[PDB]
């Protein structure tokens, strides 16, 4: 295609600029309103012990070597289910 | 800020003898010996490391 | 200035002498690890105990034979050495690059040797398959430091890679077209362009492999939904391009040698060697699952595989008959060299004819994880890739040294050597026909005859490699310095004399556009 | 400027032949070795 | 090729030793280890 | 409609890999026994689903799917 | 069996080996054809005097050491392939066993009706009885009926093993979490030899795999006894 | 639009800044073009600059050969090619 | 003296301590790994740093300072550069491989599906598609950026690189955060596994071309950019539409298509 704006007259320092703050950021502006309006703490799902989840074959060589790098307890269970 | 470029190209084409690494002063001397001792050190340890594994404890 | 010219190198020589140097050393250690293999196969019954140490050994036998020996002696050495003087480029694009590629390997080898050192070692055959390299089967330290060492070495390759392909592209005389560079700095080119599009795929699954033993992720453990068979499609996807990487700067070699030892001025069909090589490289990228024909793949997969499989012998044909034909008509100088080459042509055409038997799914049924494969590859390595190094470390000697090796020593060397690995690997095809397997320490008592001949004929090639020791002693002792060299108009590496200076090509060649 | 010529770009002196006999030996030596000792290692834990 | 004679050259007698002295670098430790492969297993 | 000697070709299934056979003929017995026991019918028209998956599931594989749907842990939809 | 001296393949046991071993001859006469051509082309390059060491035209030659070769690999595909899809082709067997791989020795189950299942390990050269072969032999036999199409299904419970019968013409790789197929059909009774075709630890080579074939009937009072 | 850039022509130094001269005045001392080819007679000889008394000239003797043609080329008479006979000279010097 | 255009780089010592950095580096995952400690991987690091620091320092003393960056020595930057993007496509597709492989054939293990049982996805139409908004419009600004330097315009490449940067930190801070929220881990089987992994390496991947445009504004600065030599940037530009590409390829293949 050929997007649909008009341009091509130049390409040249100017014509960037005006997509950088005429379309580029105000896309990211749309963005940042569509997804800070859709998340507020997603309801926790419920723990079943499955044995294809929660793997540990081998302690991790941090903490108390069964807790993920980012662990949340709010929605990360350990293979014994959720903590607090 | 300001364009000091010509300086620097005046001290880095000084006719001393100095490898480029060294060029800049007794700092790059100072960083230079820190890196080469660092790594000198941190390679007998790892020696040691390796040593110390390769036998087992109880 | 040893510390300066040595261990800060920025010249293409002294790093390229690295190179051989490193190389020989790993070839020692590599020699000795296949001696016990042999060993405990010359006689039936159990000379060190289980299969597990028996294949620490099998496995560090192949890891240095392939990555600290060929590979260093070949691209590194040979190839920092004769690419800049054969383009007339004063050296490398990136010479300070260059220097890191080197100093990465003894590191790379440290880890490797610790790896046999700690636990158990990694008795994983050099493919470090799961389950058995997995965090159960192979708790510890060994596999891990197996897999930080082959990360290290395609590093340190990637780099050179990079290095190779910028200086034959852009540091020419600005009139020489690449259809004007030799054989040699062509066959390094397209080694580089293999090295540089398969190591990163390994790196990825032995990085996978490192996860699932240590970070708790499943690529390839059933339990979280993984699958042992992906890892062997990464490996070989590497795998296969690996061993045209082995024989493509030997395929150089041997043209260079052909050529020189037949008093031609250029070998026969040189757009048809391009075009064979670059169509080897591309071949060798598209047929990676012939290593997989007994894992249950679907039949139309295995047909597929096997028909394209079949297809580099045209390329590889092409090539063995312009060798010949390099032949014809030559002014033939029986040289130390010339007996490597020639050896090399007849013994490689051995083991890529074995190679097209076992490309046969069907028939790899049958001869799949059994000594015929074993045959195969060393008649393609011991006696092809090995051949091209020594045909080209006799040739070029008194070039890197200024000083002569004994042609007759050299030859008495060869004869030994030629006696010893046709005893070892010859009989070794009966075995697999017989059907005995790969990595066994022990052998049903049917299989004694043909184990003991090929252990006999492995002390034979031993003593073939001390020879080489004294050989190279005798030279630097005696210091017969070199005068006079044929052919340089078609041989520049040769132009500056033996040794060249550290500086060669400060003033480029003239070279007109017409 | 680094010395030039045959015996002169290698980090080995070739001066003495006997002297060079005696690092070729470890050199070589050294490498040949290892693995027998490395054999002999996992044989004296196990 | 062509070349200088040797500037110091190799009699008989010391390549005859050079030889000897590479080999002996070889065997005398491998045999060693080989030898006592037994005193080791028992353990 | 039996005489079973052993699970026969099954078309949807005509390669090496054999894993997903042994799976889908496990999944339809169990989901064919238990709409037989909620809607009151015969649980015997599901007999061949089993004659297949015992046949062709190694052994290990049918007590841990079993002790799974036992636990509630079993990840197959029934 | 493998015996001493061998040079060549096991003696066929089924249609398949069979049709593999004419292949293979087939295949090796073109091997000898061509390792000999080009032994015989060396040394006559090598034996004369005669020199021509200007410029040689390649564009006519070229054509025919590329045509040549190619008809020589469609000679050795057409057989290839017509076998290979024999050896997947749709069987209608009439029993179906499963091995499953293990550290170190096979378990076989016959499950088509009763739930046998059996581990079947590699005797001890010490507990040999005379005439019996050292590392060959297992405690418990798998006892099939010979002359009928059986389904033989391989996985593993730890590591890669891999399921060989040579003289069958049989390699299927044991790969955990996966169930891979085979067919397998004895011409004749008796007793044949395969060992673990994959590395999996210590005792890869110490977890061999003895077929007997007999008659159906001794295979079912075989099955009954084995409960 | 602002300045505050440098050009090449303000502030490029060293070897690149001698190349960039050079290449204004019609002049390649850094050998970066192929040099262009005389009638190669002993009349008109192939002038090879070199800062030095002899310079390795490589000839591609017909358009498409494969194989360049390699030789020293001392100071003195026109020498010539052994494999077409075309004549280089060596003339001097200066350069940098 | 040389008569040719290609640079006879000085005697370096940062060849052998970065070699040696690495053996640090990894000696120190095995002794951390294994034997619970992390000493040798922070001394590995450092030595790591502070070679990357003197080498490319040395390199912009050779160019800026010394004027060895003839046009020959820049067309050989170029194609190493290619050479080095290219190697990093084919690491990313052994991830993208396995994804492949895992996600089109779900094993009996996982319930024969994709995604498996037990895992909740995330929505690509949240965070996903904000992440990939910022980095797209990333490469209009640095895009500008490049034009606004050959035109000679210090302030607004400064502009333009600042914005690029503020967007690739932005990213990296909405992935941080996505890291934590998300209710599966890189333990939750083949569908962890390829998902960390791959959006980890990317994310990796977004920092080291972060902290390469970051070093590029600070030589802006120092007007060490000409309107006409300036390959720093050019590759750090490279670097950045790869960082870009990989994550649509990411976008497209593990949120969209495998949830
Ligand atoms: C040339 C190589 C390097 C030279 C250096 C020396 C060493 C190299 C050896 C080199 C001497 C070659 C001798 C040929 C082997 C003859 C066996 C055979 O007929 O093979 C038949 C089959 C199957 O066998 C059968 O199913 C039926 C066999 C019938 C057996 C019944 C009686 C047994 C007779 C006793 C034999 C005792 C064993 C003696 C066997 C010798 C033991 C060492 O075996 C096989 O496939 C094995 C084939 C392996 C494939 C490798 C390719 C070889 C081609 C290149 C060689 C150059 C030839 C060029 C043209 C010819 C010019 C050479
Ligand atoms: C340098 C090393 C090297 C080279 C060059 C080759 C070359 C070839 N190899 Fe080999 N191979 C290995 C090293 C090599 N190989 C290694 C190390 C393994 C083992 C991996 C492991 O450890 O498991 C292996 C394994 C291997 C297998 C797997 C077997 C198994 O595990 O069951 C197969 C299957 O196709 C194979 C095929 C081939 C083919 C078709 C060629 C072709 O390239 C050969 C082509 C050459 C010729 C054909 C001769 C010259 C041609 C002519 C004279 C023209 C006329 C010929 C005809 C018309 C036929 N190789
Ligand atoms: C290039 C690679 C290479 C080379 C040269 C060799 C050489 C030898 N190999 Fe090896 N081998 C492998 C790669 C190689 N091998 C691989 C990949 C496997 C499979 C591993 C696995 O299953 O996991 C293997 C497997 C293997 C087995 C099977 C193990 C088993 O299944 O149990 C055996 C048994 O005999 C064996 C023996 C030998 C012998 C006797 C030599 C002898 O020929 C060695 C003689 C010595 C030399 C040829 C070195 C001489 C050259 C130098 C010392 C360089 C000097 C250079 C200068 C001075 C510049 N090898
Ligand atoms: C499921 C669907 C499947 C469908 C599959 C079908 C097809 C796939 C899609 C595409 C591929 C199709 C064919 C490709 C084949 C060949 C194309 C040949 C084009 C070409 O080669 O043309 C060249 C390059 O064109 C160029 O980049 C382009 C130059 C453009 C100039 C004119 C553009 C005017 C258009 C309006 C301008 C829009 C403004 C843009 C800016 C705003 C952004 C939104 C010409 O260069 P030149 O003369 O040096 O110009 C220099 C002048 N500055
Ligand atoms: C903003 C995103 C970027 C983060 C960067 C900052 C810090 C993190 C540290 C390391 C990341 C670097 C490299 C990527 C490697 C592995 C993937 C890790 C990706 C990741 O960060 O994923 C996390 C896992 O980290 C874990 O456990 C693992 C924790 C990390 C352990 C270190 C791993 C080191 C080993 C890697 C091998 C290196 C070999 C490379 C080869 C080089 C080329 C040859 C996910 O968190 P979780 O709690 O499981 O699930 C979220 C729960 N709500
Ligand atoms: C824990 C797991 C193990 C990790 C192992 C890590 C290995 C080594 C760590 C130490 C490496 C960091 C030190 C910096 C390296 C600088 C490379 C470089 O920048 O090299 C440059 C050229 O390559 C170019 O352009 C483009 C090439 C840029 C290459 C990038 C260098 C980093 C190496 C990483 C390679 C990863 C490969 C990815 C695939 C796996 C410069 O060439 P020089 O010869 O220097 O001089 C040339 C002069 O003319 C310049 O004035
Ligand atoms: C790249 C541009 C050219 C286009 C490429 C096209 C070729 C291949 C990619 C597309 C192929 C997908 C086709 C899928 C259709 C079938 C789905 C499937 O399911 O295939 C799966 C494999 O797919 C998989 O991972 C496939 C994973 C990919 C492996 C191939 C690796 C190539 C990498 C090199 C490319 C470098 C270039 C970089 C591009 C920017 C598994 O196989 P099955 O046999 O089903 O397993 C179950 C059996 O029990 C059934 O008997
Ligand atoms: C926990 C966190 C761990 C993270 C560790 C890693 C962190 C940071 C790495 C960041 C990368 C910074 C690289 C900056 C290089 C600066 C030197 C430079 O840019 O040098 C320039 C040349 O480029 C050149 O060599 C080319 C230089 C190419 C370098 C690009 C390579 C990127 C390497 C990344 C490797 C890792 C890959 C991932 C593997 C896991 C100089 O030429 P010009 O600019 O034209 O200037 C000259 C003008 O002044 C003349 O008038
Ligand atoms: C190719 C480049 C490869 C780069 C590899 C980078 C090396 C990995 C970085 C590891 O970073 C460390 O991880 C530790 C994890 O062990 C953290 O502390 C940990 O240690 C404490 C106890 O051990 C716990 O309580 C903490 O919660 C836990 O985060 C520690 O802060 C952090 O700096
Ligand atoms: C594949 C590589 C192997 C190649 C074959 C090596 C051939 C052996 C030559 C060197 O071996 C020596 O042999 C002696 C045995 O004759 C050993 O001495 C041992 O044997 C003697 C008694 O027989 C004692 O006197 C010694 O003290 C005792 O240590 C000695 O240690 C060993 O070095
Ligand atoms: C030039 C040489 C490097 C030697 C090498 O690469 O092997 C120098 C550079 C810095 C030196 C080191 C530091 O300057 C000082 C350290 C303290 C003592 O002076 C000796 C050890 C010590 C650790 C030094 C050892 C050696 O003399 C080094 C490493
Ligand atoms: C082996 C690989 C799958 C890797 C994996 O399972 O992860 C698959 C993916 C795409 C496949 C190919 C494509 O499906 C296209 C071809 C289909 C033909 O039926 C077989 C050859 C054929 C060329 C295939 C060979 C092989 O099975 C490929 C390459
Ligand atoms: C035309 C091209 C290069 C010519 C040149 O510019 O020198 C040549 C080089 C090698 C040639 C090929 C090789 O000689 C191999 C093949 C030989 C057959 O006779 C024709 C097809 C064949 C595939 C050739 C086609 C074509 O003539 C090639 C590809
Ligand atoms: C200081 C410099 C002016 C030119 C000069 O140094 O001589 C100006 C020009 C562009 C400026 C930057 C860019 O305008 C981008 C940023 C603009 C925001 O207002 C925050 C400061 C911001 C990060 C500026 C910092 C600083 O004032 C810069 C770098
Ligand atoms: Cu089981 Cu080898
Ligand atoms: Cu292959
Ligand atoms: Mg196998
Ligand atoms: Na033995
Ligand atoms: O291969
Ligand atoms: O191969
Ligand atoms: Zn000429």
């Amino acid at each position: 295609a050929s997007a649909a704006k008009g341009d091509h007259g130049g390409t040249g320092a100017r014509t960037w600029r005006f997509l950088t703050f005429g379309l580029a950021l105000p896309s990211v502006a749309l963005c940042t309103l569509n997804s800070w309006l859709h998340s507020g703490h997603r309801e926790r799902p419920a723990f079943i012990p499955y044995h294809h989840l929660r793997i540990r074959t081998k302690p991790f060589s941090w903490g108390d070597g069964n807790h993920t790098f980012f662990h949340n307890p709010r929605v990360n269970p350990l293979p014994t289910g959720y903590e607090k | 800020f300001e364009n000091r470029v010509a300086e620097k190209q005046k001290l880095f084409q000084e006719d001393n003898g100095l490898p480029v690494h060294l060029k800049g002063g007794a700092t790059d001397n100072i960083l230079y010996r820190v890196t080469m001792t660092l790594c000198l050190g941190g390679t007998l340890y790892s020696l040691y490391c390796l040593g110390w594994a390769s036998f087992p404890h109880k | 200035m040893f510390i300066n010219r040595w261990l800060f190198s920025t010249n293409h020589k002294d790093i390229g002498t690295l190179y051989l140097l490193f190389g020989a050393w790993a070839g020692m250690v590599g020699t000795a690890l296949s001696l016990l293999i042999r060993a405990e196969l010359g006689q039936p019954g159990t000379l060190l105990g289980d299969d597990q140490i028996y294949n620490v050994v099998v496995t560090a036998h192949a890891f240095v034979m392939i990555f600290f020996m060929v590979m260093p002696i070949m691209i590194g050495g040979f190839g920092n050495w004769l690419v800049p003087l054969m383009i007339g480029a004063p050296d490398m694009a990136f010479p300070r690059m260059n220097n890191m590629s080197f100093w990465l390997l003894p590191p790379s080898f440290l880890l490797l040797l610790a790896s046999s050192m700690v636990e158990a070692g990694a008795g994983t055959g050099w493919t470090v398959y799961p389950p058995l390299a997995g965090n159960l089967a192979h708790a510890g330290a060994s596999v891990d430091l197996t897999i930080f060492s082959l990360h290290l070495a395609g590093v340190s390759s990637i780099l050179g890679a990079i290095n190779f392909i910028t200086t034959i592209i852009n540091m020419k005389p600005p009139a020489m077209s690449q259809y004007q560079t030799p054989l040699f700095v062509w066959s390094v080119m397209i080694t580089a362009v293999l090295l540089l599009l398969s190591l990163p795929v390994l790196a990825a699954g032995i990085t996978m492999l490192l996860t699932d033993r240590n970070l708790n992720t499943t690529f390839f453990d059933p339990a979280g939904g993984g699958d042992p068979i992906l890892y062997q499609h990464l490996f070989w996807f590497f795998g296969h391009p690996e061993v045209y990487i082995l024989i493509l700067p030997g395929f150089g070699m041997i043209s260079h040698i052909v050529t020189y030892y037949s008093g031609k001025k250029e070998p026969f069909g040189y757009m048809g060697m391009v075009w064979a090589m670059m169509s080897i490289g591309f071949l060798g990228f598209i047929v990676w699952a012939h290593h997989m024909f007994t894992v249950g793949m679907d039949v139309d997969t295995r047909a597929y595989f096997t028909s394209a499989t079949m297809i580099i012998a045209i390329p590889t044909g092409v090539k063995v008959f312009s060798w010949l034909a390099t032949l014809h008509g030559g002014n033939i100088k029986w040289s130390p060299a010339m007996m490597w080459a020639l050896g090399f042509i007849f013994l490689f055409t051995v083991g890529g004819l074995t190679g097209i038997v076992l490309a046969n799914s069907s028939l790899d049924i049958v001869l799949h994880d059994t000594y015929y494969v074993v045959a195969h590859f060393h008649y393609v390595l011991s006696m092809g890739a090995v051949f091209a190094i020594m045909g080209g470390f006799v040739h070029w000697f008194p070039l890197f040294s200024g000083y002569t090796l004994n042609d007759t020593w050299a030859k008495i060397h060869f004869a030994i050597m030629f006696v010893g690995v046709n005893m070892t690997f010859f009989p070794q095809h009966f075995l697999g026909l017989s059907g005995m397997p790969r990595r066994y320490s022990d052998y049903p008592d049917a299989y004694t005859m043909w184990n003991t001949i090929s252990s006999m004929g492995s002390f034979i090639s031993l003593t073939a490699v001390m020879l080489m020791v004294f050989i190279i002693w005798e030279a630097f002792a005696s210091k017969r310095e070199v005068l006079t060299v044929d052919l340089t108009t078609t041989n520049l590496e040769w132009l500056n004399g033996c040794p060249p200076p550290y500086h060669t090509f400060e003033e480029p060649t003239y070279v007109n556009l017409k | 400027h680094y010395e030039e010529g045959p015996g002169k770009n290698i980090p080995f002196s070739v001066e003495n032949k006997w002297r060079l006999l005696a690092m070729m030996t470890l050199f070589f030596g050294s490498g040949f070795a290892a693995p027998f000792f490395i054999v002999r290692h996992q044989l004296l834990k196990k | 090729i062509t070349a200088k004679p040797a500037k110091t050259p190799t009699s008989p007698k010391e390549q005859a030793i050079g030889l000897s002295v590479t080999f002996l670098s070889f065997l005398l430790p491998a045999g060693w280890v080989l030898y006592h492969l037994d005193n080791y297993k028992k353990s | 409609i039996k005489n079973y000697q052993t699970a026969p070709f099954d078309s949807r299934f005509p390669n090496q890999n054999q894993t997903r056979n042994c799976w889908q003929n496990y999944l339809d017995f169990h989901r064919c026994e238990k709409a037989m026991t909620a809607k009151g019918g015969d649980v015997s028209v599901c007999e061949w689903y089993r004659r297949v998956y015992k046949s062709l599931c190694p052994i290990s594989w049918v007590s841990t799917w079993d002790d799974r749907r036992a636990e509630g842990t079993f990840p197959g939809k029934i | 069996m493998a015996y001493p001296m061998q040079l060549g393949f096991q003696d066929a046991t089924s249609p398949i080996m069979e049709e593999l071993l004419h292949f293979h001859d087939h295949t090796l006469m073109i091997v000898f054809l061509i390792s000999s051509l080009v032994l015989y082309i060396i040394s006559l390059m090598l034996t004369t005097k005669l020199t021509h060491t200007s410029t040689m035209d390649a564009q006519e030659v070229e054509t025919i050491w590329t045509i040549l070769p190619a008809i020589i690999l469609i000679l050795i595909a057409l057989p290839s392939l017509r076998i290979l899809y024999m050896m997947d082709e749709i069987n209608n067997p009439s029993l179906t066993v499963k091995t499953m791989g293990h550290q170190w020795y096979w378990s076989y189950e016959y499950t088509d009706y009763e739930d046998l299942s059996f581990d079947s390990y590699m005797i001890p050269t010490s507990e040999l009885k005379p005439g019996e072969l050292r590392l060959l032999e297992v405690d418990n036999r798998v006892v099939l009926p010979m002359e009928m199409t059986i389904r033989m299904l391989v996985s593993s419970e730890d590591v890669l093993h891999s399921w060989a019968v040579p003289s069958l013409g049989l390699k299927t790789d044991a790969i955990p979490g996966r169930l891979n197929q085979t067919t397998l059909m004895s011409s004749r009774p008796g007793l044949y030899y395969g060992q673990c075709s994959e590395i999996c630890g210590s005792n890869h080579s110490f977890m061999p795999i003895v077929l007997e074939l007999v008659p159906l009937k001794y295979f079912e009072k075989w099955s009954a006894s084995m409960l | 639009s602002g300045g505050g850039v440098p050009t090449d022509e303000e502030q490029a130094t060293g070897l690149e800044r001698e190349v960039m001269l050079a290449a204004r005045k019609g002049q390649d001392p850094y050998n970066i073009l192929a040099p262009k080819a005389t009638s190669g007679t002993k009349e008109d000889p192939n002038l090879v600059p070199s800062i030095t008394n002899k310079r390795i000239v490589g000839c591609i003797c017909e358009e498409d050969n494969s194989t360049v043609i390699w030789f020293w080329l001392h100071k003195g008479e026109a020498q010539r090619c052994p494999s077409c006979g075309t004549h280089y000279k060596l003339v001097p010097h200066q350069l940098a | 003296h040389q008569t040719h255009a290609y640079h006879m780089v000085n005697p370096s010592p940062w060849p052998l301590t970065g070699a040696l950095s690495a053996l640090l580096m990894t000696s120190g995952l095995t002794m951390w790994f294994h034997f619970n400690s992390m000493t040798l991987l922070m001394i590995g690091l450092t030595t790591n740093m502070l070679t990357m620091y003197q080498w490319w320092r040395d390199v912009i003393r050779e160019s800026t300072f010394q004027g060895h960056h003839t046009p020959a020595v820049q067309k050989g930057l170029r194609y190493g550069m290619i050479l080095f993007i290219i190697s990093e496509v084919l690491f990313f597709t052994g991830f993208f491989w396995a994804f492949y492989h895992s996600s089109l054939a779900p094993t009996p293990e996982l319930g024969g599906c994709w995604p498996p049982t037990g895992i909740h996805p995330l929505n690509p139409l949240e965070v996903p598609l904000l992440n990939t908004s910022v980095l797209l419009a990333s490469g209009v600004s640095i895009t500008w950026a490049h034009h606004s330097l050959m035109e000679g315009d210090r302030k607004h490449m400064l502009q333009a690189l600042f914005i690029t940067i503020t967007l690739g930190v932005y990213f990296t801070l909405l992935q941080a955060s996505e890291y934590y929220e998300a209710p599966f881990t890189i333990s939750d089987g083949v569908y962890g596994s390829t998902f960390f992994v791959a959006t980890g390496f990317h994310g990796l991947h977004v920092i080291i071309g972060s902290t390469f445009l970051i070093v590029c504004f600070f030589r802006q600065l120092k007007f060490h950019f000409t309107s006409n030599h300036h390959f720093g940037f050019e590759a750090a530009a490279w670097y950045w539409h790869f960082v870009d590409v990989v994550w649509l390829f990411l976008y497209v293949s593990i949120y969209w298509w495998g949830s």
